[PDB]
């Protein structure tokens, strides 16, 4: 998976998973995959 | 409708940018169903 | 007339000079409207004896405001607690002496403690100014699971917060765990080198002798400890150049005796002035009605700054806490602790000694070191990111584009 | 194996302790492997002394392995007691009712004690989901240096930082004192018309409230949300007190006292059976409080860990780690315009129902400015213009383009009523409301109708758009109404904004 | 082509219930006051508070 914040069922908490679940989570530290900039992923990562 | 349908790649930038969308909506409900795991597989279920 | 204050000390000559003290307040301020008579009572080593024994001797002594410290046991483990909640029943204020625990901080379970010394918790503080002296803005949290671990994590966020700030990361570790090495090697891949720990002894010695034996003392590590972290066993396997805290007068009892006593006969003499002034109730059996003028003591006396006072300029924060405290800066050279600096309310100045960080230097070390090793994550794009499976050997084959130039892989 | 349950009572209930012991009488194997003998008490008031002495007996001669605590007044400190006490003697204690039902923040790491009540945490969530079923995205928030403060504005920053809905939190007050003395006026003028998140005492309350009137802050569009610290007693309402204040608290109307104890002693039985079935036998209690014992006085086994699993007959009555009820019977109460608290809304099993589908705007005071800008629209499912669609699973909440609209569906033609469920309205018809709206700057409470269809006279009554709108039921009628001689007599029309008219359809 | 937005008109008293619903209804960045210098001052410190 690319990545999408999704609702997880439990507890009801945002999360991002694919790329963005290994980087936001200190398991990857760079992405150098074709990724898409918009909006959403702009406002917890930062894109060159 | 049925006969034709389109899809795309689960949980990527396309999804967000179609969920966002405020005139795609219609089309989202019929392809979150169809969304398949990786471009690879929709190519080959285009392909064939 | 006269006004009772009832006490709950550890021993009989400490006592006696809280009733010299009560004197010598009685003396400063005149007894000719009113006279300061002090009732005492020796510690019990059963809670429900401290229980019994609040209500039998001092509420049935109708007082006004009860003084509480630390047995001569070494033990410490939330000792005045009861105490606190008895007085707690009626709203009666009570001072803590030497009572660093910060569960009394939250007024939500004690209505009505106030203390002398700052808790635990505001020492977090402490390290946020030497946030701003030495210029480090990356640090990794050792807070505990209980409430002391979470208080102080809350503090130091909350401090960092106007910053526009956080913390690297925050381990937690659950109190008296035998193993601790997770932890460390969680936090030897991150980037930040400044270790804060907040503890018991117990786990705080632990956490050292983990560190020792995975290579965290060495050069380019930096240490901030609390005053539990540099005082009885946690002192033994304590790795040379940690910077640790301890209040100027944070074990002595009679300074803090004296003005606890000094504050409280102020704001006593502060409140009698006021009108329809209610008496405490007398007994806890037969009167389960709260003190009518409780919460307007405790507003007087948060409120009452005392002039002259041994410790120190003596003033109670919204928290019902001590504030502005002198903390000395205390770093351990040799197996030996020294003093290299004193911390007043709100800055830090150092001395002439010369702090020796962890691993020997004497140079200041950089708040982090930078990570060459980037941790690199993919997907598989065919067009862009081609994944080819390996032979036995370990690499693939070689191939070459249409300019006969090799096609670099990894 | 016989379990010894000592339940404590007050005189100002009138359960007696026959009636008590006769509550533990049900016959149909409550405790397979064991059998309850409960012994029951009553005291006249609540001090520190008698407390401990009671309970000190009970543990001494009934040797009691648990104990259910009811309380009568409002004293919190009783609760705080009772969990020393715990810390003391390991026998798990109850809160039932009173100040023993009032919820502390941090326990007792040794101290088994819980209590019937929901925490602070609960009661946000609570105030969060009803600001979302309205639709109330965007708040403020009020607080004051009230004890308990600094963890409810941060649990809300985390629920506003992971909610899918927009929460648009225009910002944070913290009025530390001088309420009407000055460095506080400037703070509390600065909110806009927004629903307002009030977290003090019930006396701090009163000044609170009184100067946000001074103020006006109380109009009809300002929702004012609280918790139970300001609640209180139920009987007694302060005067400045403004209507529509939804109140979040333990409800105790339906839920009586003896459903407590019931409650009470069938959590104690589940938790000793389950012991049973895992461990081998009950420990015995302690000796006696007094006496200090040398001794470590940890048990092998202890009820503390058997209560996350806790299943009654009917209900999930399992606790968490910190001793809240996982499932807590909170009740969603407002302030009518009769100055008394009126039940609304109630929350279990994390599902959130209200009486009223739409907040009817309530009156906060005699002299409050009358509501001319609020205004009730009908309009009918039309295909080209109106699309009703179901709540989006996502986001539990209506989806952009598209705005809040019950329709009145009924279970079954059998039953004679009906609730409104709150659907989603989207089209041509819905865009040109919005427009309307954004133009005239006016408010709608869009509803559908579910008495005729289009309108039309039948007996010299009205029925439909026509009949809704001339009997005073709504403002007006946006949707495909198309304009007729008699429909025009009957109500005035707007000018036309489409070509309408008659047409065939044929296939080809 | 102006944008008036509204007239306000603050008869009653400037630190009352009225007069400040009214104020907040402002969203314009231009205000254009007639009154008297007394009356004047509270509005103006009004206004800033
Ligand atoms: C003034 O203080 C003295 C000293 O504590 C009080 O005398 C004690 O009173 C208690 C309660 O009756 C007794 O249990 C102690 O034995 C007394 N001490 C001595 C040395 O006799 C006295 O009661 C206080 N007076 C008032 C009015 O509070
Ligand atoms: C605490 O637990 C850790 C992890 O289980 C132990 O670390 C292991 O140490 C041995 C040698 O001492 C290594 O061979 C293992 O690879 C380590 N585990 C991991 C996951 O790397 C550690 O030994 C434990 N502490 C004690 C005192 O036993
Ligand atoms: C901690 O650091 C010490 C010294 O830097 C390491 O000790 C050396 O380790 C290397 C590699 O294992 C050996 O070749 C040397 O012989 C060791 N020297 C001595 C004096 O012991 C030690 O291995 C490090 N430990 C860890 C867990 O990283
Ligand atoms: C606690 O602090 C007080 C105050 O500093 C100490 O009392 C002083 O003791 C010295 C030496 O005996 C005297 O010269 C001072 O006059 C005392 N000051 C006062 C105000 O009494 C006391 O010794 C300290 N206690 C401990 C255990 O260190
Ligand atoms: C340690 O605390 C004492 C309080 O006794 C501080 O002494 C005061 O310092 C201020 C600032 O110069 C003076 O105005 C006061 O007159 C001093 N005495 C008292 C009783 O307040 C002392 O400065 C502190 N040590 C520091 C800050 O390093
Ligand atoms: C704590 O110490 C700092 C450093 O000496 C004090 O800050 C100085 O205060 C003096 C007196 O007003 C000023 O002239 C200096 O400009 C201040 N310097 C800095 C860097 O702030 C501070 O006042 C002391 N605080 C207390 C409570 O004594
Ligand atoms: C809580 O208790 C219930 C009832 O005892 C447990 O449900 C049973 O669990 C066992 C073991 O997993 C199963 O063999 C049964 O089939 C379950 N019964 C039913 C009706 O589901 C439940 O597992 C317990 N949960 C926890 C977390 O302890
Ligand atoms: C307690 O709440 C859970 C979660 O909402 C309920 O489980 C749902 O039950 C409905 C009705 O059958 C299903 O349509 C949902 O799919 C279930 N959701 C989940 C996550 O299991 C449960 O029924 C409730 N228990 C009650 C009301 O007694
Ligand atoms: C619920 O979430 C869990 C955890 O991610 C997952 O394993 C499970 O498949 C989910 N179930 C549904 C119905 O989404
Ligand atoms: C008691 O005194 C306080 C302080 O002046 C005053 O506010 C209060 O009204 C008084 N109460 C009575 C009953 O006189
Ligand atoms: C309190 O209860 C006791 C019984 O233990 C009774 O004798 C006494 O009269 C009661 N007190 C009052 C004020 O009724
Ligand atoms: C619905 O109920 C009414 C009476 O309430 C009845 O007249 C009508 O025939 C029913 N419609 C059905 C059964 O379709
Ligand atoms: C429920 O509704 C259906 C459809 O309208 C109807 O056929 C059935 O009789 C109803 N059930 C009753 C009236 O019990």
């Amino acid at each position: 998976k690319f990545g999408t914040q999704e609702r997880v069922n439990n507890s009801n908490k945002k999360e991002w998973n694919g790329m963005m679940g290994e980087l936001l989570s200190g398991q990857a530290d760079m992405i150098v995959a074709p990724l898409t900039i918009n909006n959403e992923r702009a406002q917890y990562i930062e894109f060159s | 409708s049925d006969k034709f349908i389109y899809a795309t790649v689960k949980q990527s930038s396309v999804d967000i940018y179609f969920r966002r969308q405020v005139e795609l909506s219609t089309m989202y409900r019929h392809m979150e169903k169809h969304n398949y795991e990786s471009a690879a597989e929709a190519i080959q279920a285009v392909r064939d | 007339k006269i006004v009772n204050i009832g006490a709950v000390l550890s021993t009989r000559k400490h006592e006696q000079m809280f009733r010299e003290a009560v004197n010598q307040a009685n003396k400063r301020h005149g007894s000719w409207k009113i006279q300061l008579n002090a009732t005492s009572v020796t510690h019990k080593p059963n809670a429900i004896q401290m229980a019994l024994s609040v209500c039998e001797d001092l509420i049935s002594s109708q007082v006004y405001a009860i003084l509480v410290s630390h047995p001569p046991t070494p033990n410490d483990h939330f000792t005045p607690t009861p105490v606190s909640y008895t007085a707690g029943f009626y709203r009666i204020p009570v001072l803590g002496l030497t009572t660093r625990m910060s569960i009394y901080s939250d007024k939500s379970i004690h209505l009505s403690f106030l203390r002398t010394v700052p808790p635990y918790s505001h020492q977090s503080s402490v390290w946020f100014e030497m946030m701003r002296v030495y210029n480090w803005n990356h640090i990794i949290l050792l807070v505990s699971d209980d409430h002391e671990g979470r208080a102080a994590q809350k503090r130091l966020e909350t401090l960092l917060e106007e910053r526009e700030s956080k913390a690297e990361k925050v381990l937690q570790f659950d109190p008296g765990t035998k193993n601790v090495t997770a932890l460390l090697m969680e936090a030897r891949e991150l980037e930040a080198r400044v270790i804060i720990l907040s503890a018991s002894e117990d786990d705080a010695a632990t956490v050292y002798r983990a560190a020792a034996m995975l290579n965290m003392t060495g050069s380019g590590y930096v240490w901030l400890v609390g005053e539990r972290e540099i005082s009885g066993n946690a002192l033994r396997y304590a790795p040379d150049g940690i910077i640790g805290l301890q209040l100027i007068n944070g074990k002595n009892e009679s300074a803090h005796i004296s003005d606890a006593v000094g504050v409280v006969a102020q704001a006593v003499h502060e409140l009698l002035e006021k009108e329809n002034i209610t008496d405490p109730p007398r007994g806890c059996v037969g009167n389960t009605n709260i003190w009518k003028t409780g919460p307007l003591f405790k507003r007087v006396l948060m409120s009452s700054k005392y002039a002259d006072g041994v410790t120190g300029r003596v003033e109670f924060n919204e928290d019902g806490d001590r504030k502005f405290a002198n903390y000395s800066i205390m770093n351990l050279q040799n197996r030996k602790l020294v003093q290299v600096g004193i911390y007043n309310g709100t800055h830090v100045i150092p001395n002439d000694r010369k702090i020796i960080w962890p691993g020997g230097e004497t140079e200041k070390p950089r708040g982090y070191q930078m990570s060459t090793r980037l941790k690199i994550v993919t997907i598989h794009q065919e067009p862009f990111v081609y994944v080819k499976p390996t032979m036995s050997d370990g690499t693939c084959k070689e191939e070459f584009t249409v300019n006969g130039d090799p096609v670099k892989k990894v | 194996p016989a379990l010894n349950i000592a339940v404590l009572l007050g005189h100002s209930h009138d359960v007696t302790e026959r009636e008590l012991r006769n509550l533990w009488g049900p016959e149909q194997a409550t405790g397979l492997p064991l059998d309850v003998n409960v012994v029951a008490l009553l005291m006249n008031r609540t001090d520190p002394k008698s407390l401990i002495t009671h309970v000190c007996d009970l543990m001494s001669g009934a040797r009691i392995h648990g104990l259910v605590f009811g309380d009568d007044t409002d004293q919190e400190a009783v609760a705080q007691m009772l969990d020393f006490i715990s810390s003391q003697t390991f026998i798990p204690i109850l809160g039932i009712h009173g100040g023993a039902s009032m919820i502390m923040a941090d326990k007792d790491p040794t101290s088994t004690f819980f209590q019937f009540g929901a925490s602070i945490q609960q009661q946000a969530t609570v105030m969060l989901k009803i600001m979302q079923d309205y639709d109330w995205h965007v708040f403020s928030l009020v607080t004051t240096i009230f004890p308990g403060y600094r963890d409810f504005i941060s649990f809300i920053k985390t629920t506003v930082d992971n909610s899918f809905v927009g929460w648009d939190m225009q910002n944070v007050i913290t009025l530390d004192t001088s309420f009407e003395d000055a460095k506080t006026q400037v703070q509390l003028k600065k909110i806009h018309s927004s629903v307002i998140l009030l977290y003090c005492s019930k006396d701090e309350a009163v000044l609170i409230l009184s100067e946000a009137r001074s103020l006006g802050l109380t109009g009809y569009d300002f929702f004012w949300i609280v918790p139970s610290l300001v609640s209180g007693n139920t009987e007694l309402i302060p005067k400045e007190f403004p209507s529509g204040l939804i109140s979040v608290s333990y409800d105790d109307w339906d839920y009586s006292l003896e459903a407590r104890v019931r409650d009470g002693l069938g959590i104690l039985t589940t938790a000793a059976s389950s012991m049973l079935e895992k461990f081998s036998y009950i420990p015995e209690a302690k000796a006696s409080c007094y006496g200090q014992a040398e001794k470590p006085e940890t048990p092998l086994h202890t009820l503390h860990q058997f209560m996350v699993n806790v299943t009654w007959d009917g209900k999930d009555l399992s606790f968490t780690e910190e001793g809240y009820q996982v499932h807590p019977r909170l009740v969603v109460i407002v302030l009518n315009k009769d100055r008394e608290w009126e039940k609304v809304g109630k929350w279990e099993n994390q599902t959130l129902s209200l009486r009223h589908a739409v907040w009817p705007r309530y009156k906060s005071f005699s002299d409050c400015e009358p509501d001319d800008n609020h205004l009730s629209i009908v309009t009918l499912e039309e295909a080209p213009f109106v699309i009703v669609e179901d709540i989006d699973p996502l986001t539990e909440t209506c989806v952009r383009n598209t705005v809040p609209c019950r329709k009145f569906v009924k279970i079954n033609n059998s039953t004679n009523e009906g609730m409104n469920v709150k659907k989603c309205c989207k089209g041509f018809c819905i865009d040109i409301l919005k427009k309307l709206s954004r133009t005239v700057k006016f408010t709608y409470d869009l509803y559908l109708v579910t008495n005729g269809k289009h309108g039309k006279k039948v007996n010299n009554v009205w029925n439909g758009m026509i009949g809704e709108v001339v009997y005073q039921r709504a403002v007006m009628a946006v949707g495909s109404l198309t304009i007729n001689e008699e429909r025009s007599e009957v109500v005035d029309f707007s000018v036309p904004f489409v070509e309408t008219g008659i047409s065939v359809m044929v296939s080809r």
